């Protein structure tokens, strides 16, 4: 089925995806709040 | 002008001082207790002056197996009593 | 509580270097 | 032949170096 | 002969060398630091073999 | 006047004279073909390909005609070393011959295209300005590859209409063409693995016709065209040029480490088939099963094909050659003519010994020979006055086993040194060195040619693509900035966003 | 309107520390590839993988500390901290030697956040992107020598390993292993290197040696305004001096600034080509004449077969502990040794 | 047949030419060793 | 009180950089004692 | 400008230059299809690299006989 | 020597002798040397990227400035801009003179440096010894990289002038 190697692959492949999904995540809430006035 | 305030105001400042006269004292004290109660050498896998050999032994353990390391290493450390 | 890109960018690398350099200064001290 | 070749090299710089200075386009001011 | 022990070293292009490992080779280590200009030879062959041209470059 | 490195921008309004240039470049790089697989057939040597195949000849083109099953001359013989075989018109002549006269029409196509550049396709129906509308060509053309990838894996490598694809087994000992089944599971991603080559370009290829209908079918986002500049056609060269050396850096990984597609019989062995002694466990396998089937010592090794022990030898390993060790193996240490057997070292007491192998990282090396257990037993020395393992002092022997010396003991000191010297080298082979005034010098295969000048080609495309990919992004501004780039822009403390001027 | 627009101006506005699209890929990957090195060369060792102290903790100084490449064995390994070999355990991950991958492809991928930065500030600017441009040489060196060279060969461990005596331990093995200086790839490397030092300082010295007087400060620096029209300095007796002195001289300002990008740049490729070579051991080793001359003619000798008795030297004293996978064993009397020494 | 309206005329300046020349000519001083071999 | 100025420029750079001759010093002091001392 | 047949056949082929679909259009499908494409990539990598190891694939050159 | 290969004999036997990789003003040489061939390209690269648009399309660039003009060919208003928010406002050079001081200085010092270094080493004052420097707490020595380079430094000393010394000590 799944081995250790694979399941370490998903686990790396998550860690990533958290990585990025917060960072624009924060980046987008940080430029909502702190808009540049026209 | 960049928008914020000018480096030499602040570590000129009175509050900035009174700031990291703690904080950076804080940290030294912190790096030096990483250091002064052996923590490093258990996080980085560092041998103490008495653990690079065991007391007879004088062969590196050099790592030779790629997908067993890990156990490999385990072992090594084990052969040190 | 209000960081900035400037604040931020000094400090993940001033907190780190003195906690290093604590690290190091007490290293000075340990005998084999 | 290859120490002929060197040297013929050779000559061809120091040729090239004299026509670079001496026949060099001379620099004018505007 | 660079390290004065009677074993000439090739350093030009007609005695086999190339651009590459082609030198003219410092004079030779019985000189030492004394000065072997050409008029202190006894022949310009004897100047030759004791690299009396490095000194002179 | 145009500066001399940018004569060929004036094709860049010209889509007429730019087909005609890319014509011209065609034709030139179908010739080179042609011309290369006429040169190396008048120089390839046919007559044995056990111990002197393509690779050990400095032959380039010949394994990539091999690869896809152009195996056989027009004149009777095939690389797998068959006799009276009919190829058909698809020789290595055949397919030089065709790569001419594809050269010759693409040439002449290009002067008509070059004359003719005025053609009412290359206009704007409505500015009547040159214009080549890119997104769609990109469609129609991503179509095309599709269509052709598909046909390719589907027809030929699948041997349903075509030839299939050199396999072989581990070892390289039986390698031929074969058709080749699809793998629709994981090892399709195996790169060892010939049905996933089968395998990639069917599914690639159906997806590459549908990305084609989809390219052709869709305008681009504004967004899109916009910020990549579809417009221009150097975007086009940037990306393009990306992606080539993405693929020119793929295919050198895949030539060094080996693939299904890099067969060790086409283009010889790989570096890491020594650093892992990969033959030499194969062949002292074999021995070790004749000898429990009750073979004699002379029997077993004698039953270990030549082919195989040939490929455990260091002057067949591709990282051992020189940058300016010019043109084939064989001009390095020999065209190898038979393995003289497998040696066996023995001292005094009877003790086998085994002689240290040269890593290929060392250009010379010394001759040590320990014992099963490496302890150090006897050796060459350098200075003589304090040595304790010398073949003389510890009395070794050589036996051969197999080969043309098999059943033969030497005891002579100098001979045995010498079979030893050969030793570090792995299996010991005698060579012609005469016929081609072979000079000694270690030379390295194709494998490593072709993984150098990809390499260093794709390195070199890494330049080029930053350069047209600036050159398109900075177009407004690449004969010089603005005379009057207001000190708002550049300064600070005047614009909140960077480059904004409303802000 | 549109988060991404929002986003974009953010990312784009002119504080003290440009941030930019860019910043998103280079800031994390800098940091990391930073630390790494730091945390590496200040706590961890090389025992497992070299059987070398590396780190201050083990009594190294900062000559002597590095972060070392994985052991033979890893090969080509990844070495993911998730990976099959650490198998997510950060302490045998450190002794395994992760922090070289970790920090030799945060280091990469940041280099290309760098110059992708270098670009996104050129067209923020409104300037043509040639320093960008240039950044490709540094590239080209730090994927040949950290990528490229150690893919070629057996694993990672032949990779440089980032110390300074690490470093120095390097260029050594390619003397002694490649005869790298023969390369006539790096001896362009060199010419460019050491012709861009020449390139700044005499452009330098000049500029600073034919200032017009545009004040009355013995110090001449204050005497220039950075929004004046005028070129601070003569180009017209600068260029009768050097015509006089050398022989040439520029006379086009704007040549010689694209002439000073251009030999440093063209010099880092080059080296990189012939890098890209030695990863193959395609080298520049040998001269085949020479060695025929010498092998037949025991009189015959030069520069070239000088050197190669100096890389046999180096080879044989120094490969059994610096390729400790290969367990060398070289008895005395097969080391070679000139008289005495 | 109508003039092609995309040609250009090329140049190369003295200066040019020189160190161009001095290229050619330097790189052929160090490649030459090793072309001979 | 975030006042700029209010400590003297050159007092702050005197003490900082005395503070780095200390912490250098004292690494030197290391290279001849303990570890890496070569005793 | 001169036409031809074939020009004329070919003419719809390179006639709509500088059509664009009104705003991002497909650019999130296409950052969709970046991304699982990128995966990919990363897979076939780990595999080669035996840094991802799966059941029944042998990457050696004994993966079939 | 003087020729190519003499000069690599030298750095060689140079290095055995005297270890000068691990000496300080070799360092700072290196230092000179790199620093000067990366601000080389970096001056080029900033001053040739705000040039002042003078041309077009299909003519040098070059051809912008006139030997003798009195105006500057370039904007170093917006080259400071560029370089300023690449680092931070402050590394950045905004006086030339000061710029052209420092691109004449940097390389100068440096190579004064590499110019000392051999000069120094030439009365045998050598490079940095940590031959042995790590010792374990039974006494074992623990290698570092400059253990390594003693290695390689060896292999030069013992094979260099293989024929010239009678004596066990290279005393010069
Ligand atoms: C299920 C059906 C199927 C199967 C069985 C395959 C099978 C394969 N695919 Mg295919 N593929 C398919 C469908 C399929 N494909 C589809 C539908 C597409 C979309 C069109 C593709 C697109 C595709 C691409 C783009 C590639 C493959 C490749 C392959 C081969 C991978 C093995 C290998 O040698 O990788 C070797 C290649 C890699 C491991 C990728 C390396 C990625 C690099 C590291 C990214 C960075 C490169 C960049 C330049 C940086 C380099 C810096 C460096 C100098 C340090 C294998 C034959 C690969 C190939 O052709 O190999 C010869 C490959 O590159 N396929
Ligand atoms: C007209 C049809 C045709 C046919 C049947 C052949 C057949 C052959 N050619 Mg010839 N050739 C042709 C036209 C043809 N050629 C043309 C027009 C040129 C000049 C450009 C050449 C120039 C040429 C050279 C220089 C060489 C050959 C060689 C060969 C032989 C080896 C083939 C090989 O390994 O390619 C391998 C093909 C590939 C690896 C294809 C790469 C595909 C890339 C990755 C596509 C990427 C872009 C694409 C859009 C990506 C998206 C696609 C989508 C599906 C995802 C084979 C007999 C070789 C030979 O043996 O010479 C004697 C050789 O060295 N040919
Ligand atoms: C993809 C490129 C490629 C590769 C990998 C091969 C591979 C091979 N060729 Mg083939 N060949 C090719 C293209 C290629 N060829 C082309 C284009 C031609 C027509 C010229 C040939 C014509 C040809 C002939 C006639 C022969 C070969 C032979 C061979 C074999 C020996 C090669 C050798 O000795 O190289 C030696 C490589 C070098 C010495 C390296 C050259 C490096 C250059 C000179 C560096 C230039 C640097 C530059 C000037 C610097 C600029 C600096 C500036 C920017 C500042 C090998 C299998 C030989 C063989 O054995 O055939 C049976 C043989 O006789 N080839
Ligand atoms: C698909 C590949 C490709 C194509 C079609 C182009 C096309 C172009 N390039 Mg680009 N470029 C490329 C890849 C490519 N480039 C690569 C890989 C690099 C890094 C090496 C560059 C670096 C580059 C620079 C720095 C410049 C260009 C410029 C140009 C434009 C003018 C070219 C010219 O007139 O040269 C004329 C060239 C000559 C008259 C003689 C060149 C002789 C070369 C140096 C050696 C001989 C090579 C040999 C003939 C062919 C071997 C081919 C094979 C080995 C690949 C043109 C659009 C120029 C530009 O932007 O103009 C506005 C420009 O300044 N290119
Ligand atoms: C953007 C900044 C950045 C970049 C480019 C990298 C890059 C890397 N990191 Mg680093 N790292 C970073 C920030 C970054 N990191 C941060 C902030 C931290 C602290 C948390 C770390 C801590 C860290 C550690 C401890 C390690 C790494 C490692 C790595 C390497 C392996 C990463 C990997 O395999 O991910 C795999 C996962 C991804 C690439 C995620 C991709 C997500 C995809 C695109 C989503 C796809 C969605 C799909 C398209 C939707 C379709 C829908 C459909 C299914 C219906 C790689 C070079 C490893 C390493 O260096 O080993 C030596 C390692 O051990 N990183
Ligand atoms: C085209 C221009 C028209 C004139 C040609 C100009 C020639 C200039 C010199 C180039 C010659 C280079 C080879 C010289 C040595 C020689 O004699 O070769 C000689 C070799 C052939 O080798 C010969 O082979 C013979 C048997 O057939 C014998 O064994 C001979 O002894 C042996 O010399 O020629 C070649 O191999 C040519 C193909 C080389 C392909 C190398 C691929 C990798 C190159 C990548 C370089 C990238 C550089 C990027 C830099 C930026
Ligand atoms: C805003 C704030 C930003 C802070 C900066 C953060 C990033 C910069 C990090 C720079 C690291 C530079 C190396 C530190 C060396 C060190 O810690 O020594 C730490 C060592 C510790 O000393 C050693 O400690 C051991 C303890 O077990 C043993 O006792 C050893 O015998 C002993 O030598 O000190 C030395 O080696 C002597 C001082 C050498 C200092 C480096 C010289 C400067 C060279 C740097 C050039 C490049 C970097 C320039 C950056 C500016
Ligand atoms: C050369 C390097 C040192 C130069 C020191 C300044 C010269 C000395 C000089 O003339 O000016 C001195 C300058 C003083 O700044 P001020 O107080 O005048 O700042 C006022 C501004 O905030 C008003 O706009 O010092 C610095 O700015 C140090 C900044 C160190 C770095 C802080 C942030 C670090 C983050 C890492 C780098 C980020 C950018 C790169 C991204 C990849
Ligand atoms: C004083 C220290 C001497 C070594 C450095 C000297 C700097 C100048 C040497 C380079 C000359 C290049 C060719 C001439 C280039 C040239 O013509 O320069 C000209 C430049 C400007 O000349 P001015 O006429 O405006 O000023 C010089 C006099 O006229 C006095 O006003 O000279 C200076 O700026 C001198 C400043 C020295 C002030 C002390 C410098 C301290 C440097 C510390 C370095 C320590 C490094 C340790 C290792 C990390
Ligand atoms: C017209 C015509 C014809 C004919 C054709 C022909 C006859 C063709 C030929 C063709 C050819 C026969 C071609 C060739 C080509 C070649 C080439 C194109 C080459 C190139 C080369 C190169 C490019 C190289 C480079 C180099 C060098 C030199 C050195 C080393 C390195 C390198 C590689 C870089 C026919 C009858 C069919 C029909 C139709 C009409
Ligand atoms: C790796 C890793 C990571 C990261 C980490 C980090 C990020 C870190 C950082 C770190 C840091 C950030 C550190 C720092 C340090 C510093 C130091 C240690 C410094 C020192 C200094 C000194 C010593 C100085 C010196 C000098 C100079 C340089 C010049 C002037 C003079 C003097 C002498 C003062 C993570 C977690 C993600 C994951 C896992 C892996
Ligand atoms: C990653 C790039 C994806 C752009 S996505 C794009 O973004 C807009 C917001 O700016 C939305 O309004 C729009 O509907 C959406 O398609
Ligand atoms: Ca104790
Ligand atoms: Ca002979
Ligand atoms: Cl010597
Ligand atoms: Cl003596
Ligand atoms: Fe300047
Ligand atoms: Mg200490």
């Amino acid at each position: 089925t799944i081995t250790p190697s694979l399941k370490g692959f998903f686990i790396g492949l998550l860690s990533g995806a958290v990585v990025l999904g917060l960072t624009f995540a924060v980046l987008i809430a940080i430029s909502q709040i702190d808009k540049v006035q026209r | 002008t960049t928008g914020e305030r000018p480096f030499s105001d602040i570590i000129t400042s009175v509050r900035y001082w009174v700031i990291h006269s703690i904080t950076i004292p804080a940290l030294f004290i912190a790096g030096w207790l990483f250091v002064s109660t052996g923590l490093a050498y258990d996080v980085f896998g560092t041998p103490r002056p008495d653990s690079y050999y065991a007391q007879e032994q004088r062969s590196i353990p050099l790592v030779t197996d790629r997908f067993e390391a890990k156990q490999q290493v385990e072992t090594f450390l084990e052969q040190l009593k | 509580p209000i960081f900035t890109v400037r604040w931020v960018a000094v400090h993940t690398l001033a907190v780190p270097t003195i906690f290093f350099l604590g690290a190091i200064a007490a290293m000075q001290f340990i005998q084999r | 032949m290859e120490t002929i070749t060197y040297v013929f090299i050779f000559a061809c710089i120091i040729a090239l170096f004299f026509f670079a200075i001496f026949f060099r386009e001379p620099p004018r001011i505007t | 002969d660079i390290d004065g022990i009677r074993e000439p070293v090739s350093g030009s292009l007609l005695y086999g060398n190339n651009i590459i490992t082609g030198a003219v080779v410092p004079s030779s280590n019985a000189i030492g630091l004394h000065f072997y200009p050409i008029w202190e030879a006894a022949s310009l062959d004897e100047w030759l073999y004791n690299g009396g041209p490095y000194q002179l470059i | 006047g145009l500066p001399w490195y940018r004569v060929h921008t004036v094709l860049i309004n010209d889509p007429g004279r730019l087909i005609a240039a890319h014509l011209m470049h065609t034709a030139l790089v179908a010739g080179w073909a042609g011309s290369m697989a006429l040169y190396e057939l008048a120089t390839f040597d046919p007559s044995d390909p056990v111990l002197n195949p393509m690779w050990r000849q400095g032959m380039f083109v010949l394994p990539f005609m091999a690869r896809l099953g152009v195996t056989g001359s027009w004149s009777g013989w095939s690389i797998t070393g068959e006799t009276g075989i009919d190829p058909g018109f698809w020789s290595f002549e055949g397919v030089a011959l065709a790569h001419i006269v594809l050269s010759g029409l693409l040439f002449l196509a290009a002067c008509w295209h070059w004359v003719y550049w005025d053609l009412e396709l290359f206009r704007d129906p409505r500015t009547g300005e040159p214009a080549l509308d890119l997104p769609k060509m990109f469609g129609i053309h991503l179509f095309l590859a599709g269509l052709l990838c598909f046909g390719f894996g589907a027809f030929h490598l699948t041997g349903l209409f075509g030839p299939g694809m050199w396999v072989s087994d581990p070892y390289g000992l039986t390698g031929s063409v074969q058709p080749v089944a699809p793998e629709w599971g994981p090892d399709g991603f195996n790169p060892y693995n010939p049905g996933g080559v089968v395998a990639h370009h069917i599914a690639a290829g159906i997806v590459g016709i549908i990305a084609g209908l989809f390219h052709i079918l869709v305008r681009p986002p504004q967004r899109l065209y916009k910020a990549l500049r579809m417009g221009n056609i150097e975007t086009v060269l940037s990306s393009s040029i990306a992606a080539v050396f993405f693929a020119a850096f793929v295919v050198a990984g895949t030539m060094w480490y080996g693939s299904a597609t890099t067969p060790i019989e086409l283009f010889g062995p790989t570096r890491y088939q020594w650093d892992s002694s990969y033959f030499q466990q194969e062949i002292n396998r074999r021995v070790q099963a004749s000898l429990a089937s009750g073979a004699t010592l002379e029997e077993a090794w004698s039953a270990i094909p030549e082919k195989l022990a040939f490929y455990d030898y260091i002057g067949n390993n591709p990282a051992k050659g020189g940058l300016f060790r010019t043109g084939p193996m064989n001009k390095g240490d020999g065209i190898a003519q038979a393995w003289k057997g497998h040696a066996v070292f023995r001292n005094k007491e009877g003790e086998e010994l085994f002689v240290r192998r040269m890593p290929a990282f060392f250009e010379s090396f010394p001759v040590i020979l320990t014992d099963k257990n490496g302890v150090v037993k006897a050796d060459i020395p350098f200075r003589r006055a304090e040595s304790k393992y010398s073949f003389e002092q510890q009395g070794v022997t050589v036996s051969f086993y197999g080969g043309e010396l098999n059943g033969q003991t030497f005891t002579d000191p100098p001979t045995v040194k010498s079979y030893a010297r050969k030793a570090i080298f792995g299996e010991i082979f005698e060579f012609d060195t005469e016929t081609l005034n072979s000079d000694g010098i270690f030379r390295t295969s194709p494998r490593g040619w072709f993984t150098f000048a990809h390499a260093v080609f794709a390195l070199l495309f890494f330049f080029g693509h930053i350069w047209h990919g600036a050159r398109t992004l900075f177009r407004d501004v690449f004969s010089g900035i603005d005379p009057e780039l207001s000190p708002e822009q550049v300064e600070w403390g005047f614009y909140q966003k960077v480059g904004d001027v409303t802000t | 309107r549109g988060w991404f627009d929002i986003l974009d101006d953010w990312l784009k506005r002119d504080r003290f520390v440009f941030v930019g699209w860019s910043g998103i890929l280079l800031f994390p990957c800098a940091y990391l590839a930073l630390g790494g090195w730091l945390t590496g060369t200040t706590f961890v060792t090389s025992w497992y993988t070299h059987g070398l102290a590396s780190s201050y903790l083990e009594g190294c100084n900062f000559l002597t500390v590095a972060v070392s490449t994985p052991a033979n064995s890893m090969g080509h390994s990844l070495l993911l901290l998730w990976g099959p070999e650490a198998q997510g355990d950060f302490t045998r991950w450190c002794q395994l030697g992760g922090l070289w991958t970790f920090i030799a492809l945060h280091g990469a991928f940041g280099l290309i956040g760098f110059m992708l930065r270098q670009f996104e500030i050129a067209r923020l600017v409104g300037v043509r992107p040639y320093n960008a441009i240039a950044f490709s040489a540094p590239i080209a060196v730090f994927v040949s020598v950290f990528l490229i060279y150690p893919l070629g060969q057996s694993s990672w461990f032949f990779a440089p390993s980032f110390g300074v005596a690490a470093i120095f331990r390097f260029l050594l093995f390619f003397q002694g292993f490649h005869n790298w200086t023969l390369n006539p790839f790096h001896m362009m490397g060199v010419a460019g290197v050491l012709g861009g030092a020449l390139l700044c300082a005499i452009h330098g010295a000049t500029v600073e040696n034919t200032l017009f007087q545009d004040g009355e400060g013995a110090s001449t620096f204050r005497a220039f305004n950075p929004t004046q029209a005028e070129e601070t300095y003569s180009m017209v007796t600068a260029n009768r001096f050097w015509s006089q002195i050398f022989g040439i001289a520029f006379s086009n300002k704007r040549w010689l600034h694209f002439f000073m990008l251009f030999v440093p740049v063209t010099g880092l490729w080059m080296s990189a080509i012939g890098v890209v070579g030695l990863a193959l051991n395609l080298r520049s080793y040998d001269f085949i004449s020479q060695e025929i001359r010498a092998a037949e003619d025991p009189e015959f000798e030069t520069f070239y077969t000088k050197n190669l008795l100096l890389n046999e030297g180096i080879r044989a004293w120094m490969a059994p502990q610096d390729q400790p996978h290969e367990n060398f064993v070289f008895p005395e009397e097969v080391l070679p040794r000139g008289n005495a020494l | 047949m109508e003039p092609n309206p995309n040609r250009q005329p090329v140049e190369l300046n003295r200066t040019s030419l020189y160190l161009g020349l001095l290229l050619i000519l330097v790189l052929a001083l160090l490649f030459s060793s090793y072309f001979f071999n | 009180m975030s006042e700029g100025g209010r400590i003297p420029l050159w007092i702050v750079a005197t003490v900082a950089g005395m503070g780095v001759i200390v912490i250098v010093g004292l690494f030197f002091y290391g290279a001849y004692a303990g570890l890496g001392s070569s005793l | 400008a001169r036409r031809t047949w074939l020009g004329d056949i070919l003419r719809p082929l390179n006639s709509e230059y500088g059509k664009v679909a009104p705003g991002w259009g497909t650019t999130p499908l296409m950052a969709v299809f970046m991304g699982l494409f990128l995966v990919f990539l990363l897979i076939i990598l780990e595999i080669y690299n035996s840094t991802l190891i799966l059941d029944g694939v042998n990457v050696s050159w004994k993966a079939l006989g | 020597p003087l020729g190519i290969s003499g000069t690599f004999n030298f750095m060689i036997v140079f290095q055995a002798e005297h270890n000068i990789l691990m000496h300080p003003f070799h360092q700072l040489g290196v230092a000179g040397v790199f620093g000067g061939a990366l601000f080389c390209a970096m001056h080029g690269s900033l001053v040739t990227s705000s040039l002042i648009r003078e041309t077009t399309e299909t003519e040098s660039a070059n051809y912008g400035y006139k030997f003798g003009q009195e105006e500057e060919t370039y904007n170093i208003v917006a080259a400071h801009g560029y370089f300023g928010r690449l680092i931070f406002q402050y590394a950045s050079f905004n006086n030339s003179r000061s710029l052209h001081f420092f691109l004449a200085a940097w390389p100068v010092v440096g190579v004064w440096f590499a110019a000392l270094g051999i000069s120094t080493m030439a009365f045998n004052l050598n490079g940095f010894n940590f031959n042995h420097s790590v010792i374990d707490a039974k006494g074992n020595v623990i290698n570092t990289w400059a253990d390594i380079i003693n290695r390689a430094n060896l292999g030069m000393e013992v094979m260099h002038e293989r024929n010239a010394h009678n004596f066990p000590l290279d005393l010069a």
